[PDB]
């Protein structure tokens, strides 16, 4: 693979380094996404080093496929399979009518399959959100954007304290725990599950403290009963307001019993008790899952 | 809990795939095991100076041995390959990797910034960006979960012994990381507590003391002879309280195996 066989079509995003182009293989007809990464006199960005080495190990139907790395003097192109839309654009197009339940359930099932596979291959994603999930016309949804991902160890050590865009960021990151692990990706998926149902973000804070207080007002302020060791966490304050946990049926009102049960396990405070992606695949919420095509262009 | 078994299984598959060629030094016309030993010892000091993770060191040595399995290098360039490998491992593994200038600086200006950057690119091409390799370190930390109860000295001593195996391609290039970790864990356990490789790890790994014996016999000798080895940076490093001063523990005279 090389640049002469590709014909650029249009800009479809700009992460950094920075652009992503839709392009066409002239000899095979394959449509692809070209992520350009500009080569700072600091060499290859660590984000690209991780993104590429992790992607080369992850071959799964629900993880975006890295096809090739075009590798010249001043430029680095990543060639990906092209997908029509991101989940964030799809939810905007569904503004008024909403997203059919069978699609939501199909997408969650697939996201969980994708994530279980990541976690099984010792990879933390760390930036799950709607704009990083890609959908095609056949009804697939795929994890994309592995620029914040990392290979973890067993047991984990302390990793980067930043991590996860704020709205989707787990309480254990927000409370500054020295160790976090696969549970943080599940927390993000639970937020996205809620968001597919309501079509607005579950906890849209603008600062770390605002984000915590929104979580506390929805799920109750955690005590040592619900989350042993929480009151000793670095950024825990005994002055935190103590909100009652509200009727969980009020958090995402259209959800029925099985959906609520599943959502409650993904948003459990204690990362130890929080459901794994593997165990969630077997939740009764999925007893009747199918894979419909999206109902929209 | 979840994924511990899946991850172990996956690392056991990948370590076969990421393994350097056992013969490679005999195909290198200009460098030797002795030169490699010197380089690896220097990388330990670099790790000391910049306070890098142990995992970063094991990754770098893995990148070097894989690079040298397909690329002939002259002795004056071996250190450049080592510098780029350490830079890559740092970018992969560290929260705060040192900057490129810091890597140029510690080669005592043998090389330029442009050389280091060009070698980084070359090493990535040759490895085809396959950077997520299993190390002795990554097997050790899983094996540590099977202690009863956890013992900081056993852990530190196992890491020390795993690190010593990095220095000598003869014989260690012929053993898989999971096997070296098994030998280092047993030997540490035996040294500090008198206990043996636990049956719970036989269930997990499928390795017995019988199948670990060849590696363990080598490692035991390495341990006995460590104070007389020409490379001393690992012993110095493991005198620090960070590693519970384990390099000052006396090796056992015999193992019973
Ligand atoms: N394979 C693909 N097919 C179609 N669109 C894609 C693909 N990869 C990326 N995009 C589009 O480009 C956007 C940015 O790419 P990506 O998220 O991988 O990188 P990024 O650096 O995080 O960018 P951003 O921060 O803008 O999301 C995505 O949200 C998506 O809309
Ligand atoms: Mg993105």
């Amino acid at each position: 693979g090389s640049m002469e066989n590709f014909q650029k079509v249009e800009k479809i995003g700009e992460g950094t380094y920075g652009v992503v182009y839709k392009a066409r293989n002239k000899l095979t007809g394959e449509v692809v996404a070209l992520k350009k990464i500009r080569l700072e006199t600091e060499g290859v960005p660590s984000t690209a080093i991780r993104e590429i080495s992790l992607l080369k190990e992850l071959n799964h139907p629900n993880i975006v496929k890295l096809l090739d790395v075009i590798h010249t003097e001043n430029k680095l192109y990543l060639v990906f399979e092209f997908l029509s839309m991101d989940l964030k654009k799809f939810m905007d197009a569904s503004a008024l009518t909403g997203i059919p339940l069978p699609l939501i359930k199909s997408y969650l099932f697939q996201l969980l399959q994708g994530l279980a596979f990541c976690h099984s291959h010792r990879v933390l994603h760390r930036d799950l959100k709607p704009e990083n999930l890609l959908i095609n016309t056949e009804g697939a949804i795929k994890l994309a954007d592995f620029g914040l991902a990392r290979a973890f160890g067993v047991p984990v050590r302390t990793y980067t304290h930043e991590v996860v865009t704020l709205w989707y960021r787990a309480p254990e990151i927000l409370l500054g725990c020295k160790y976090y692990s696969t549970a943080v990706d599940i927390w993000s998926l639970g937020c996205i599950f809620a968001e597919m149902v309501t079509r607005r973000a579950l906890f849209p804070g603008d600062s770390e403290i605002d984000q915590l207080f929104r979580i506390f007002r929805t799920l109750g302020t955690p005590d040592e009963v619900v989350w042993p060791g929480v009151t000793s966490m670095p950024d825990y304050k005994p002055s935190f307001p103590k909100w009652a946990r509200q009727d969980f049926s009020k958090v995402v009102p259209p959800l029925d019993e099985d959906g609520r049960s599943l959502l409650s396990q993904m948003l459990h405070y204690d990362p130890n008790k929080r459901i794994s992606a593997k165990a969630a695949l077997a939740h009764p919420f999925f007893q009747d899952v199918t894979k419909p095509v999206p109902h929209l262009r | 809990p979840d994924y511990h078994e899946d991850i172990h299984t996956y690392l056991r598959e990948m370590e076969v795939k990421c393994k350097p060629k056992v013969g490679y030094m005999k195909k290198q016309p200009d460098i030797t095991n002795s030169m490699r030993a010197i380089l690896v010892d220097w990388l330990v000091e670099v790790g000391e100076e910049y306070k890098l993770q142990n995992e970063t060191l094991h990754l770098a040595v893995n990148y070097i041995d894989r690079f040298l399995s397909s690329m002939s290098v002259l002795r004056g360039k071996l250190q450049l390959v080592g510098t780029a490998a350490m830079l890559l491992a740092s970018k992969f593994e560290e929260i705060y990797p040192p900057e490129v200038a810091e890597f140029v600086y510690i080669t005592d200006d043998t090389y330029t910034k442009k050389q280091v950057l060009r070698m980084e690119h070359l090493v990535l091409k040759v490895l085809t960006f396959d950077l997520a390799a299993p190390t002795v370190n990554q097997f050790l930390t899983q094996y540590f979960l099977h202690q009863q109860p956890a013992n900081c000295k056993v852990e530190s001593l196992a890491m020390f012994l795993g690190e010593l195996s990095l220095i000598d391609a003869d014989p260690y290039l012929k053993y898989l990381p999971s096997v070296i970790a098994g030998a280092a864990f047993h030997l540490a356990l035996y040294t500090v507590t008198g206990q043996s490789w636990p049956e719970s790890l036989i269930r997990k790994t499928g390795y017995t003391l019988e199948s670990l014996k060849p590696c363990l016999m080598d490692l035991h000798q390495t341990y006995l002879k460590a104070p007389q080895h020409a490379q001393q940076s690992i012993r110095e490093k493991y005198k620090n309280s960070k590693y519970h001063g384990v390099s000052l523990l006396n090796p056992p005279e015999t193992l019973n195996l």
